[PDB]
RNA sequence: AUGAUGAGGUUAAUAGGUUCGAGGUGGAAGCAUGGUGACAUGUGGAGCUGACGAAUACUAAUCGAUCGAAGACUUAAU
RNA sequence: CGCGAGCUGGGUUCAGAACGUCGUGAGACAGUUCGGUCCCUAUCCGUCGUGGGCGUAGGAAAUUUGAGAGGAGCUGUCCUU
RNA sequence: CAAUGGUAGGAGAGCGUUCUAAGGGCGUUGAAGCAUGAUCGUAAGGACAUGUGGAGCGCUUAGAAGUGAGAAUGCCGGUGUGAGUAGCGAAAGACGGGUGAGAAUCCCGUCCACCGAUUGACUAAGGUUUCCAGAGGAAGGCUCGUCCGCUCUGGGUUAGUC
RNA sequence: CCGAUAGUGAACCAGUACCGUGAGGGAAAGGUGAAAAGCACCCCGGAAGGGGAGUGAAAUAGAACCUGAAACCGUGUGCUU
RNA sequence: UUAAGUUAUUAAGGGCGCACGGUGGAUGCCUUGGCACUAGAAGCCGAUGAAGGACGUUACUAACGACGAUAUGCUUUGGGGA
């Protein structure tokens, strides 16, 4: 059966990805929290 | 269809009283003196 | 008789193939049940060979596979020709037997009693 | 008077080896070897190996003879188990314990 | 089901094969004749035939090994 | 109202729908109607068969009596008198 | 001389664990833990001896508390039982030769069988090194394994026109 | 005040394994010895292991390495059935 | 010898004690790290390109620090003493 997450590099990097989070202030937030947390993969 | 209770060590060891391997049907080989299975060809020599 | 844990078409085929291979090699290694069941087939083929008339040749052609043996000096001849020219003579005077069986110990991968069925 | 030989962390479940070690307990060395080499089980090659190690140890370290050698006692006990899983149905996973065995054999000349 | 039960292990018919037969099928192959051919007829109830009946050691039950008694006291007849 | 870890699932008792009735309404009625997922590898006792051990004052091969136990246990028509 | 069953519950006396203050002590001539024992007190519990153990720890008085577990379908970690039971995930294999400590399972060969609007050839998306040649066998392969999409070593992707 | 189920989630390549499309969520895991003196050689084995010899105070301190409880699994047996 | 009566032995296995092993990681002892504070600095870094990172850099080679084509670092003063 068709399950979820039919992977796609372009959409993955479009809906997510550094420049997309840097396009909205709320996007800028999640990077802020992820650095405060010391995350290694930020977007 | 599930065990209503534990099988104690006593019951366990009791059930497996008859669960054992038998010593092989081995006889001495007439050409080499090493043991072989009866009615089989000796694997050390290769006789009868 | 035995079924050998196998269907009818797959057994018919296995028995005839095993008989052919025995005829090629004159002694092979296999499990007890299949030796016990190829014994009769190979013995009956040799009987078809002890007559050599064209009817028995044509009739024994049913079972044997078509194989080629390279003898010494690069001489070539098929299973039928072997049966009717090199094995009919050997057992012209013997009135049975034609095969022996030598039990061997169990194999490793299973507990199957391997045996060697050989043309006597 | 006694010779030791041990195989540790053998990849066979101890209760599977113990069946075979329930035959060579207290028998002579030659008869014991003939049993192992002819018993058609999985653990048998790994135990025969231990018997040869024990007899070699006896000859090379104590210079006792390998004919009057009875098997004083031979046993097997659990080892460091390896834990694995099998993907079963409806997303559930069941466990598989790949066990091991610490096989011990001591052969004696039956004296002091 | 396995184990048991039963028929046998060479001083042997227990099973296989070989030979003969029962039963089943129904006129094998190769020939010769006739037909343009599709086919038909004689050989020849032929040929084939798993379990069914009998004979025959031709092949396998060759070699070997384990277990298994020596008989309690008491009293009465003896 | 024996028996669904032996079976079915037609009725009834989920969500869909529809008619009659009641309710302004959401909805409702033991009023109808069409449709609607029956899971479980048996541990113990129990039961039906089938083995091994031991005891029956020696070790054995065969034939056994029967303390008990179980199974059967039904009945029609015709003729004769 | 009288009293002493007891649940919700009230009252009193206490036993134990960690730490602190002081005093006094014990310790490689073997501390704490751990194990055993047939020892002592009315109880919570306290000693002693012998083994393992290889450095800290008792006793008196008094202070403080993360102070006492058997149950919460408690949480975490180990190990059972069911049991050598269920399962071994659609299918055709047989045999000769070789390799090895070991082979139904690896390599070669013959025969046989399955697909064949496809289990065949391409190419996208996606995965990223699984690709190739040597070597290995712990682990992963639902068995075995000398084998591999596994492990170790060294390699491999070449565009003016796609 | 805690001494590795505590004390930070994290004493140790930790906001990391891993999980999720993502926001996010999130672990487990310290201790050989004084010194590495980390076991020269020999023996069985293809190897893993082992058994001697040697190092060391100690090697049931041998690298999964201080102490090593209980559940649990074995091997003997004195007394029972 | 025959009767009549009585009683062992047995242990396929099991029970209880005892001894010796295994797994397992509790306990005791230990501290690499935490926690809560007191006193004294400090309490703005960036178009002079910041905070964070990515790719690199060693004799060999991945990781972690460190440092960036002058890359496991370069110049200088003062200490610095194998
Ligand atoms: C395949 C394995 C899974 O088994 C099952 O599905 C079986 C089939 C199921 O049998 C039954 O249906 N009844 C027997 C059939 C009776 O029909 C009469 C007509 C009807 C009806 C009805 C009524 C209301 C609702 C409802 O209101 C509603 C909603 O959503 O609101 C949803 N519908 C569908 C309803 C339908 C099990 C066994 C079921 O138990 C039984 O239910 C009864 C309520 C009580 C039974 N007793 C206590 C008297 C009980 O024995 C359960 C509840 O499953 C649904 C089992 C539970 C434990 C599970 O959840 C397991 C994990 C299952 N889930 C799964 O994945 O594995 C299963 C094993
Ligand atoms: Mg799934």
């Amino acid at each position: 059966v068709k399950r979820t997450y039919q992977p796609n590099k372009r959409k993955h990097s479009k809906v997510h990805g550094f420049r997309k989070r840097m396009s909205t202030k709320n996007g800028r937030k999640v990077l802020a929290r992820r650095r405060r947390k010391g995350r290694k993969v930020l977007s | 269809a599930v065990p209503k209770r534990r099988t104690s060590k006593t019951r366990k060891n009791k059930r497996r009283t008859h669960f054992k391997i038998s010593v092989p049907g081995m006889t001495e080989c007439p050409n080499c003196g090493e043991y072989k299975l009866s009615h089989r060809v000796c694997k050390n020599c290769g006789s009868y | 008789y035995r079924k050998l844990g196998r269907t009818s078409d797959q057994r018919k085929a296995m028995l005839r193939d095993l008989a052919t291979s025995l005829i090629i090699s004159e002694r092979i290694e296999t499990t007890e049940a299949r030796a016990k069941e190829v014994r009769s087939v190979v013995e009956k083929l040799i009987t078809l060979g002890k007559k050599g008339d064209l009817a028995s040749r044509r009739n024994a052609a049913k079972t044997l596979r078509n194989v080629e043996i390279l003898n010494e000096d690069e001489t070539t001849q098929t299973a039928l020709q072997k049966l009717f020219g090199e094995i009919a003579e050997r057992y012209t005077e013997r009135q049975g037997g034609y095969t022996r069986i030598l039990k061997q110990g169990p194999r490793r991968g299973d507990g199957a009693e391997s045996v060697i069925i050989e043309l006597v | 008077m006694e010779a030791k030989a041990v195989a540790r962390t053998i990849r066979i479940a101890p209760r599977k080896v113990r069946l075979v070690l329930d035959l060579i307990r207290g028998k002579n060395a030659a008869e014991a070897i003939a049993i192992l080499k002819l018993t058609n089980k999985a653990s048998s090659p790994v135990i025969e190996k231990v018997l040869m190690s024990a007899l070699a140890n006896a000859e090379h370290n104590y210079d006792m003879n390998t004919d009057e050698l009875v098997v004083k006692e031979a046993y097997a006990n659990e080892g460091p188990t390896l834990k694995r899983f099998r993907p079963r149905a409806q997303g559930r996973a069941s466990a598989i314990n790949k066990r091991t065995s610490h096989i011990t054999i001591v052969v004696s000349d039956g004296k002091e």
